[PDB]
């Protein structure tokens, strides 16, 4: 009865020898006894686990890109990765299966992207959530000595799905526990090992199980992953969304499904680009699209109750002026450029994970005793950057037309007026220097100029990180000319075309180029 | 009667 | 054996096949065993988890708004949200359960509001207090290999109700300890994500469970919730109450609730309006109504005791003057001062007034800050003093005041910590006033952040600051120019009583809030 199940679900060599040796051990037992229950539990756990069953992975690349574009918008690098997997899989009968780590801010669609991938490749879909998981026996299990023992949840999900080609979605791989009491992140170090998945030995089913064709896609919010795990995964960085692609996600994906979730017919509610872009500019302040679809869903349910409570107006048209009639007061406000050329203030470009933002930097240089105060919730690298900038102004103050004993006679206060927000990094340093020169000369910084870059005591401008959201923040803010470092010219290769067309972008190499461009008068 | 180790 | 309860439960395919594989496995086991006890425990949990039971929800909106208006007063944004849900629900069959986050001060009415939503939408009610939840095993549970293994506490309350659509009141989300010793806030990410509510996957019940049909209303006292949870939750801000709102809540909702709590019949106890207003002004200073039903509960049980001691009288009348006969002493309670302003402060408890005092004596330039100040407020006084040093010859100060005067900025808070940029303009007003002898006119509060060029930047928590200024006797309130868009969310009596002045820079502030022209 059982040996036809063992021969039916055909195994490899060691699993068949272990299972038939286990049944031959069961043949000399009483049927209603504890060791018979442990042996029968090991046998039917060896029978539920798939050994040879697979799934026909798709081969058409055009229809696969049609599915990937049907579910999500943008995300070209991960879609390239899936189409390249389907090309190599179209040539080779069996390959190792990719191990991917999707890393990005929340709401950018990396959990639903997994089910999009499993639909577009034909592979079956398996999800396992690792958020806050502390027990390592969720992965490997326990020995069959223990009462009520069973394999790890990976083997349970493999036995549930029935095939040896699933897509595992490892949700929150960085929010796993890692201490002395619990470390499943080092238990995943065997199952994500790209060479040793051919023999995954867990604790209940002590045979070697092959996991060298399961596609692993892990989702995390940060690089706070142990360095052995990061080295075993292929990191794809999902950056935040811009205004145009939030407009396209809203028009192409969020509005039709929120119309579908609310029984809104085609001739009841209409939302144009003015309302969508007004939600993006004045209500969200996010990197994802989740509060965006919460605002859209709020518009839809308010439209529903306004179609039920009135029942004499049967078409509601939402646009740029009547959002406050539905959504209310604008929650946020983006930074804008200044209108007049003012002595002492510059506009650096700041970048957080929410996105880029303008960064006003102001300086007062009152006559005093050389006091140096720096306020505005500054970091320590930022304050070292202001000290370096002040040293560059101080060693160059004869050329700049500055009275060289200002370090004795004048008190300098660098302030960044957001106040409650902590701010750190050397990328404001060039900006700091410019502000100081203005506040030592009365030569006002022209307000249409933003800048970014790191300063050295020689006077040189060093590269910085994250130009794309800084330039999008300057384009949103109304800046017409920015100042990037020289060795970030390569990053200009991946900027959209309207941003390059609108911004007069000047790469700089040293500080007197910046003081030549960003000041109103010659220094 | 038979002993059995639990975790 | 037990298949009558399995087919009697009408389970879905994976749960039915798994529990009948477990029961079929149980029959070939010898009884009186340990693992047979484990299997009977697991079947005993899966026979009492709701798989099909669904409560019929209410389609009527007028009866619904009648219910939420009969058991609460003026929580208009939340009651609007529930009418939105019940308006969408009449057009389709099933919706994902809305995931809400009620954020407000204590006593503002967030838990009883969950009882009101439960009684009004037709759903059943159970609450899970998240205060003190320190590990994921209270959400996902343990494997049945372990000895004391139960299916978390979500599935225990789903089984405790017995329906597929309850109203979980996830109470006190911000009271969770989510450090490295245990992070249950990361386990709620699967509970609150619509991408994965159709497969919850408890550790004890490894069958995928459907949480998409459960309405999630969660309560918090602040926005200090971790950011992957803030995205999955629609936050509704509930603000504090005025005095006439507290009078209407007390007179329309709290006094009847206390009368048939302490079995006071028709004509025994009578409390007028002035006694309630004297409890509001003289025995409370909160933003909620916790202490109102505390003091009213004291009045009711002292009334019942005074009716059982002395049966000569059959009616007790309380009129604002004999509150000393019941509560005893009261608990909590003008000229133009030089170097003293009253800024507005907004804690998580609510709004509060904020006295700010300076003293510029002849010294050598020291600069001392007292009053348990945060580092951002100290930087705000440094920025404010820099604004004063920048325009010294304009304002009429001798420009040697940085080296011939020394300045003490004290807030008479005492032992309460205070932090934020929002008092900054207040600082420099006092910094003008003590350096020129021009008295600050004492009916003026002010709020706003200091820019070194002299501008006034927006502040948050405007409504609670205006409510704190309305119960403090303030008449003129100086406001940043970019918060005037919030002025159409304020109660009309607050806008009617307070005189609001939106200002753009320091010269407007000194031109309004100083007595003599500068
Ligand atoms: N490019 C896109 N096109 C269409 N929808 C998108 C896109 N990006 C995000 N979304 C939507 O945003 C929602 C949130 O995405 P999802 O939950 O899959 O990942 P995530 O929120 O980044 O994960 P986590 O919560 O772990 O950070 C999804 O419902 C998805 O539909
Ligand atoms: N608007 C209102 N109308 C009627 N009653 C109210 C209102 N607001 C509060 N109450 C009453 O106040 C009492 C206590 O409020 P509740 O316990 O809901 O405060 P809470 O917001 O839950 O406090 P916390 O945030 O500290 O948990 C309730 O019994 C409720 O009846
Ligand atoms: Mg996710
Ligand atoms: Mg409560």
């Amino acid at each position: 009865a059982l040996k036809r199940k063992i021969e039916a679900a055909k195994m490899p060599k060691d699993a068949r020898e272990k299972t038939e040796a286990e049944l031959q051990k069961l043949k000399m037992m009483s049927p209603m006894s504890a060791e018979a229950t442990v042996v029968r539990g090991y046998i039917d756990w060896m029978l539920q686990v798939p050994w040879n069953s697979r799934s026909k992975v798709k081969k058409d690349l055009v229809k696969a890109q049609e599915v990937l574009d049907t579910d999500h918008y943008g995300l070209e690098r991960v879609k390239d990765r899936i189409l390249e997997y389907l090309a190599v899989q179209s040539r080779v009968s069996k390959i190792k299966g990719p191990i991917l780590c999707l890393v990005g801010p929340p709401g950018v669609g990396k959990t639903s992207l997994g089910q999009s991938i499993a639909k577009a490749t034909g592979r079956q879909y398996v999800r396992m959530a690792l958020g806050g998981v502390r027990d390592e026996a969720e992965i490997r299990g326990h020995r069959r000595t223990y009462i009520g023992s069973m394999p790890g949840k990976l083997i349970q999900k493999m036995a549930k799905v029935g095939v040896k080609n699933p897509l595992f979605l490892l949700d929150q791989i960085d929010k796993m526990a890692s201490d002395m009491r619990g470390d499943p992140a080092s238990a995943l170090l065997e199952v994500l090992d790209p060479e040793q998945n051919v023999a995954f030995n867990d604790h209940y089913l002590e045979v070697d199980y092959d996991l060298s064709d399961v596609m692993f896609v892990a989702t995390s919010n940060s690089m706070n992953i142990p360095a052995p795990l990061l080295d075993r995964m292929e990191v794809i960085r999902l950056s935040g969304y811009t205004e145009d692609e939030k407009l396209n996600i809203a028009k192409q994906h969020l509005l039709p499904k929120q119309f579908e979730r609310n029984a809104i017919k085609k001739g009841e509610l209409t939302i144009d680009d003015s309302a969508i872009m007004s939600i993006i500019r004045y209500y969200t302040r996010e990197a994802g699209v989740r509060s965006l679809e919460r605002e859209i869903s709020k518009l839809c349910r308010k439209a529903v109750k306004n179609l039920l409570m009135d029942k004499t107006v049967k078409h509601i048209e939402i646009n740029g002026d009547n959002l406050k009639d539905f959504l209310g007061v604008q929650k946020v406000d983006y930074g804008r450029a200044d209108t007049e050329n003012r002595v002492g203030q510059v506009t650096g470009l700041a970048w957080t994970e929410v996105g880029g933002d303008l960064l006003t930097i102001e300086t007062a240089c009152v006559p005093g005793k050389g006091k140096l105060t720096y306020t505005g919730s500054l970091g320590e690298v930022m304050q070292e950057s202001i000290q370096a900038a002040l040293t560059v102004v101080r060693a160059r103050a004869d050329k700049l037309g500055i009275n060289p004993d200002f370090y004795e006679k004048r008190d300098i206060h660098v302030h960044v007026p957001e106040g409650a927000t902590p701010k750190d990094g050397p990328s404001a340093g060039i900006a700091m220097c410019t502000a100081l020169v203005s506040c030592l000369t009365g030569n006002p910084v022209r307000a249409d100029v933003a800048m970014t870059g790191e300063i050295t005591l020689r006077g040189l401008v060093l590269p910085i990180g994250g130009l794309k959201e800084k330039l999008l923040a300057a384009h949103r803010g109304g800046i017409k000319v920015v100042l990037i470092p020289d060795d970030n010219k390569r990053d200009l290769e991946e900027i959209p075309d309207n941003v390059i067309a609108d911004l007069e972008i000047h790469p700089v190499k040293r500080i007197d180029d910046v003081l030549a461009i960003a000041l109103e008068h010659p220094a | 009667a038979a002993a059995a180790a639990a975790a």
